[PDB]
Formats: structure tokens, sequence, C-alpha cells
């Protein structure tokens, strides 16, 4: 384009390898601040039980309903509950799943997230369904029921953020790494004896040039190129997750930059 | 209001003015049953 | 049970105003603006924003308290320069470079398998 | 009790990887390590939450009430 610069190496559903080229340190930190904690998510905030004859208790499995990742693809397009003119929760801010598993068989009766039922109308949204990564298609495992032990509950997810809590966090570890040659001298390296054989050599060392020890300290050197992994847990694609960070933080400017507006009123 | 045995799947439903024991069982042992009014958790 | 409510993290309270702009009485030219509900994720980006303008003297961001999220933002800019258009250019600055990496981004993940 | 849904130190989602954990266990005979990778757990963190884990719900279901 005209500014920063991006040039993906891998590409996956689940990750993405990037380079961030033309950047101030400081917008890259931000930028991974944002996409760990204040992107929008959709979760389980609230939970109703009937009947819970199982072995957890009861806010026990409210905890690990809690953290279910949920589709949260036109989660944009929904609401905050706070915002909303609705009393406690309605259709356009919040969206009920039930929950109703016995156990049947002699067997134990596992109760996944597979289990959890839509209810609400979600007249047309992405949104709500839970991920299921895996293989056999079950999703996270939720309980796990005897002979004759039922839980009957019925959940309320809410449009949140993780910063609020890390149920709503889209993303999980995302890998940060400016400098894999220490040229900017940013680190002062521990060591015994030798200080490049017992420090590990990162890969990102392939995509720089190794500094000549006929060159001297370069001191008017800053930070450019980062080499970033954002890594998704389902709710949002990856590449949806870095965009709505990005434009998270381009939003959050603009606020500020609004309030600036705004501050000039008599 | 109602009641249910300890080491047997029951459902007394005996009040005051009887207590202890069971229907077809033998022991003392009676707890009992979850409200109808449910209690809302904060999934967090 | 004393722990405070995690909205007051990015929620604003009653009459809480997002900006508070305070003339500074210590150097001539200068000001200190009061962000809500804000942490180092804004506050270390516009101060790192504001020190490529070259008419700007001082440029620092400081979180007094770490339980409560706000952060003072101090600017000093040469005379005929007011501060508020440093803060300005800085946040119209770090938008454009969002955009352009926002862009930059797209058009390079629509290149890409798998 | 049972495992954890969720990673503690970075958030990714364990929770659906504990009965394919013990498939790769006792079915395809593997040892924890190369179960763990197989799994996509690289980082140790989540490594541990799952090999750290001690199911204690399958003695809880040993009782009748
Ligand atoms: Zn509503
Ligand atoms: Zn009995
Ligand atoms: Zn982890």
């Amino acid at each position: 384009e005209e500014g920063p610069q991006v040039k993906i190496r891998e590409a996956s559903k689940d990750n993405v390898d990037f380079i961030l080229s033309n950047v101030d340190l400081a917008m890259a930190n931000s930028l991974r601040r944002v996409m760990i904690a204040e992107i929008p998510t959709l979760a389980i905030d609230s939970v109703e039980v009937e009947t819970n004859t199982t072995v957890l208790a009861d806010e026990f499995i409210a905890h690990r309903l809690g953290l279910i990742p949920l589709q949260s693809m036109d989660i944009e397009q929904l609401e905050y509950s706070r915002d909303c003119f609705c009393e406690d929760h309605c259709d356009k801010c919040s969206v009920v799943l039930t929950l109703q598993a016995f156990g049947e068989s002699e067997s134990t009766t596992n109760v996944y997230s597979k289990d959890l039922v839509i209810v609400s109308n979600l007249m047309g949204r992405n949104i709500g369904h839970p991920i299921i990564q895996d293989k056999e298609g079950n999703g996270v495992l939720i309980c796990k029921l005897r002979k004759g032990q039922e839980l009957k509950l019925t959940c309320v997810a809410k449009k949140g953020i993780a910063k609020e809590h890390a149920k709503w966090g889209p993303a999980a570890a995302i890998e940060f790494e400016y400098d894999p040659w220490n040229k900017l001298k940013h680190t002062d390296y521990w060591y015994e004896q030798d200080s490049a054989k017992e420090w590990p050599q990162s890969k990102n060392c392939e995509y720089e040039d190794p500094p000549n020890e006929g060159d001297p300290f370069d001191y008017k050197a800053q930070a450019d190129t980062f080499y970033m992994n954002v890594e998704s847990v389902g709710s949002i694609p990856v590449d949806q997750v870095v965009v709505r960070g990005i434009d998270t933080l381009q939003k959050k400017v603009a606020s500020i930059l609004l309030a600036l507006t705004q501050m000039d009123q008599d | 209001l109602k009641y249910i045995c300890a080491e047997c799947s029951s459902k007394l439903s005996l009040s005051r003015t009887d207590a202890v024991r069971c229907k077809d069982c033998g022991h003392r042992i009676l707890l009992k049953a979850r409200t109808k009014r449910l209690v809302q958790f904060e999934a967090r | 049970m004393n722990a405070p409510d995690r909205f007051e993290l990015f929620l604003l309270g009653e009459g809480e105003s997002k900006l508070k702009i305070d003339p500074d009485t210590k150097a001539p030219n200068a000001v200190v603006i009061t962000f809500e509900k804000e942490d180092h994720t804004l506050g270390n980006l516009i101060r790192a924003e504001l020190l490529n303008d070259r008419k700007v003297l001082f440029a620092a961001y400081k979180v007094e308290h770490p339980f409560f999220a706000r952060f003072k933002l101090r600017i000093q800019t040469t005379e005929g320069y007011d501060p508020k258009d440093a803060l300005k250019n800085a946040c119209n600055s770090i938008i454009n470079k969002l955009g352009a990496l926002k862009t930059n981004f797209e058009t390079e993940w629509n290149l890409q398998t798998l | 009790m049972i495992v954890p849904v969720r990673c503690f130190s970075c958030g990714k989602v364990v929770g659906d990887k504990w009965e394919s954990y013990l498939n790769l266990l006792q079915e395809d005979e593997l040892d924890e390590g190369t179960a763990l990778s197989r799994l996509g757990l690289k980082r140790y963190c989540c490594r541990r939450m799952i090999l750290t884990h001690v199911d204690l719900i399958e003695k809880f279901l040993r009782y009748n009430p």
C-alpha cells in the first residue's frame, strides 16, 4: 500500500504466521494487547440450573460452560446487553441455548458441547453455534453422568470483552519477536562461558542478516521488523482476529479523537 | 414438604409429625429436595 | 468481597468524562490529559506517536496506579502550536497507519492457501 | 475432578482433547510426549494442562446417590 507491510509466512484455520514490516514497536505491542483482550466475543454469561444430580457442583459446571467457545462471526451485528433497551436480555443482544442430558446406558454417559441446543431466535446471524474442532465431532467435554444422573439447565450467552473475563478471549497465545540477532541490544545475555553456544538460535534468524564483528554498534537503529504468530480459539477466524483487532484499536483511537471534537463545546 | 432417602432412590412427602424413617427401606437418613425456585449462575 | 466490578476497566462511571484536559502549571505551553478507562494499549501508542512530531518538546504517559484503569499523558509543544492539535495529528496518523495495515493484511491474506 | 476446558496460561481449548489423549495412549500405545504432540499441544503450558491432570470424576461416579 504505502505504510506498514505484511508478509504471510504460514496460514491455516488456527494460526497465522506473518511478518510486520515498517511499524513502531508501540503499535505492534498495542495490536497484540487488543488482539488478546479487547475483541468482542459471544460466550455463556448466565446459567439457570433446573436439575443437577451430577457429581460436579452447579457453578463448577457453569464456569466451564462459560469457557465454551461459541460462534462469534456476526458478533458485530449483535448488541451488548447493557446497551439494549430490553428487560434483562432479548434476541437482539443474547443467545439462549439449552442443555438436557440424562444417564441412559449402564456405561458412563458423557455430556459434550454438542449437546447444547440453540433456542433463541438467531434471525439470520451466524452466532451461538459451539465450535467443534474435535475429530469425532463431540467438542468440549462438559460433564459425566452415571446411570440415573440428570443435568438440565439453560444458558444465556451475551456479548463480552476478554478484558472483563478470559472466557471472551478470541485468541490464545500470540508469538511475538523482533530482532533475532540482538543488534538493537535490548537484552544483555546471561552466560557462563560462551554467549552464543548456550543460547538457542531463533527460527526468525533465517529472515535477517547476521552482524559483522568488523562493524561497530548501530546506535541509530530502531525496531521495524516484527515476527508474529496469532493463534485463534475458534470463535473468530485468525484473519478476522487480527483484522478486528486493528479495527478495534482504530475505533478506540477514533473515540478519543471524537472526544477531543466534543470538548470544544461551550 | 417432601424429602428423599439417602441410600435409596425414593420420594417421600412426609411433612411434620412423621419424620423417620423411609418407605420400604429401613434407614433413617433423610435428605431434603432441591427448591423449585431456580437460581442463576454467572458463568465466570 | 471488596473487589471492584470488571466493567469498571472500560465502562465510564457516573459523570466521569473520557478526557480531562488540565493546564500544566510547571512549564509554559504544557498540558496534562487524564484518559479514563484506558491502559497502556492506548497510552504507549499515542505517546510514541507524539515523539514522531518534531514540533513536540515533551510527551510522556503514566499509570499512577494499576488498580484503576486510567492514565495521565503530559504534552509540551513549541510556541504557536496548541498541543491538542498534536494529539489530534498523532491520533489521525495512528488511524491511517492502522487502516493501511488492515488493507495490506487483507490483500496479503487473499493470496494464501490452507 | 474433570479435564479443564481451557488452558490456564494462554487460553487454548484442551477440553476436547482428553479422550483423544487417552486413545493415543492406550490404543496406539504411544508415550505421553508424542500423544501430547499429536494433539497440537506444542507449548508446555497446555502440554502440562493435559499431562498433569488427574481425572477424579471417574472415582466420583462410583457412588450411587
Ligand atoms: Zn436485549
Ligand atoms: Zn429408603
Ligand atoms: Zn497454554
